[PDB]
């Protein structure tokens, strides 16, 4: 069997900089059969490099590949803005079932930016349905690492919340995240203070937005 | 199979004096279903050129065997018929690669980089790729397949050494 | 005379059910090229699924599908197929058709397969009312909750408001229904003069909701 392991998980670089991505094979493979693909949200994958070092038809010259044996490399010499994407390596030896690596994301590194936090009480209309969603918004921040903790009447919460995040913004390269805390109308009126505590590189200490009611 | 080397002059007669317009050399190599020709013309009164030639009984891209093929044969430039060609085509994957070794000029012994096997305008199987020395691109090569089983390959390559582009003829046969 | 690949057949199916995908090829002598199925679960990496060679003499299957899926092709109809059985939830993904040509050089656009016992259901749309608003900017939104299956589209003010809009990825909840929010930051001075409406459209259930979002 052949397993392909890519690294690192995320590469954070500024435009212009040089990008170096790694694909490690669990056994030695022919260089003939290592390929690199690029993928952007909402698009089909696109073949960058075939045969370990040959560019696919029409592929700009700043993409080069190298390596042999178990170690292969995809190099982007100068990162244009259309190059920030997800990259996959693939073994496609025609005498063996093929396999893809798990992929690497080259995101745009930019100046740190702290999130504008906002908290949202459950709408009166939603309460009528017997459920209460509390929404915490972390708006326009960077880097993407961020930790949100819910506290109801000082009690911490775990298990009862989902998180979701946008793709890096195409005009300011920040992220936005939403944490939603879900409860019954019953539990939500068992308590008063609904707190959202947000940790981030751009914050000297954890912020906390909160409200009172229910 | 030997490479034939020829010297030649083209002359005209003017006032009872043969005049040489151009001179040069060319090497030709014949296999069973293909032939290659390198050729170097000098204008003896935009100066020197590298003209190549390639032909034979082309393999139809829609009639390729399954699997993989291994090819062995010669590489030759101007004076040097000693080169050795190695090449592999994976028909299932539409891909080929190889190398040139043992030309007296070390920089002519180039990798024939991994390249796509496609159909040309006549629906004949062909490969156009880069030549490499180390990890630096140095030129291109053009390979066609010949025979009804793709028994043969032939074509040519180009290498930039210094500021002078060299031109190499390449032809091979399947091992057995 | 360019190359094209068009998958079809994707659809909703109940766990344990069966679905047959198709792929129509043009722009090349289909019978001369090996083809592949590759798939992508939502928000996940590519996963190679199955391979088949020009003549159908060589077939491969990923470990994850070996058993349940069968690949085949018809060169006369220039088509590739993928028969799936015993579909589970983890088979939910976009399914791509791809041509082997010194690598996987040509990809179709994909067909979406959803495998779920959940029943079609339009969303509840609840406002996330602007309250008290760090600095000069207010945030407001729309919670789009308990709908099935994907996708749902959200616009603001019938598309006249796009700047500052962040529509989040739908998360699949433990109930089997999807849920997402859409939020927009606006100048807080406008909350008393500007009306904000999120326009939600869920084609599968023919649900459309236009929810005014006001400060309460």
């Amino acid at each position: 069997e052949i397993v392909l392991t890519q690294s690192p998980g995320t590469l954070s670089l500024s435009p212009g900089e040089r990008a170096t991505l790694s694909c490690r094979a669990s056994q030695s493979i022919s260089s003939s059969y290592l390929a690199w693909y690029q993928q952007k949200p909402g698009q089909a994958p696109r073949l960058l490099i075939f045969g370990a070092s040959s560019r696919a038809t029409g592929i700009p010259d700043r993409f080069s590949g190298s390596g042999s044996g178990t170690g292969f490399t995809l190099t982007i010499s100068r990162l244009e803005p259309e190059d920030f994407a997800v990259y996959y390596c693939q073994h496609y030896d025609s005498s063996l079932p093929m396999t893809f690596g798990q992929g690497t994301k080259v995101e745009i590194k930019r100046t740190v930016a702290a999130p504008s936090v906002f908290i949202f009480p459950p709408s009166d209309e939603q309460l009528k349905s017997g459920t209460a969603s509390v929404v915490c918004l972390l708006n326009n921040f960077y880097p993407r690492e961020a930790k949100v903790q819910w506290k109801v009447d000082n009690a911490l919460q775990s298990g009862n919340s989902q998180e979701s995040v946008t793709e890096q913004d195409s005009k300011d390269s920040t992220y936005s995240l939403s944490s939603t805390l879900t409860l019954s109308k019953a539990d939500y009126e068992k308590h008063k203070v609904y707190a959202c505590e947000v940790t981030h590189q751009g914050l000297s200490s954890p912020v906390t937005k909160s409200f009172n009611r229910g | 199979d030997k490479v034939s080397r020829f010297d030649f002059i083209r002359q005209i007669e003017v006032d009872g004096q043969l005049i040489t317009l151009e001179s040069g050399e060319f090497q030709i190599y014949k296999q069973d279903h293909s032939a290659v020709v390198a050729l170097q013309i000098e204008k003896i009164n935009q100066r020197s050129f590298l003209v190549s030639g390639l032909g034979g009984e082309h393999t139809a891209f829609n009639q390729l065997p399954d699997g993989k093929a291994e090819y062995h044969g010669k590489a030759f430039s101007s004076d040097d018929a000693g080169g050795k060609l190695t090449y592999t085509i994976d028909f299932a994957a539409k891909q080929g690669h190889g190398k040139i070794e043992h030309l007296k000029t070390p920089e002519q012994n180039v990798e024939l980089a991994a390249a796509e096997l496609k159909a040309d305008e006549k629906s004949h199987a062909v490969i156009l790729g880069d030549t490499r020395y180390g990890s630096e691109e140095k030129g291109t090569y053009h390979l066609a397949l010949f025979g009804d089983r793709a028994q043969e390959i032939a074509g040519s390559a180009t290498v930039k050494i210094g500021e002078k582009v060299h031109e190499i003829g390449i032809a091979g046969k399947q091992l057995e | 005379a360019e190359v094209q690949l068009v998958e079809s057949g994707g659809n909703l199916v109940q766990p344990g059910g069966s679905l047959r995908l198709s792929c129509a090829a043009s722009g090349f002598t289909f019978s001369s090229y090996s083809m592949n199925w590759v798939r992508q679960a939502p928000g996940k990496g590519l996963e190679w699924v199955s391979y088949i060679s020009s003549s159908s003499s060589t077939i491969y299957y990923a470990d994850s599908v070996k058993g349940r899926f069968t690949i085949s092709r018809d060169n006369a109809k220039n088509s590739l197929y993928l028969q799936m059985n015993s579909l589970r939830a983890e088979d939910t993904a976009v399914y791509y058709c791809a041509r082997v040509a010194a690598g996987l050089k040509d990809w179709g656009q994909g067909t979406l397969v959803t495998v779920s016992s959940a029943s079609t259901k339009g969303p509840s749309v609840f406002p996330l009312a602007p309250s008290s608003t760090s600095g000069g900017t207010a945030a407001l939104g729309c919670l789009v909750k308990d709908y099935f299956p994907e996708p749902v589209t959200v616009s603001w003010n019938s598309g006249a408001l796009t700047s500052g809009v962040h529509t989040f990825p739908a998360v699949l909840q433990s109930s089997g229904l999807y849920s997402l929010s859409s939020v927009v930051t606006v100048p807080s001075s406008s909350l008393g003069t500007q009306t904000y409406i999120c326009n939600v459209n869920h084609k599968p259930s023919n649900t459309k909701v236009d929810k005014r979002v006001e400060p309460k």
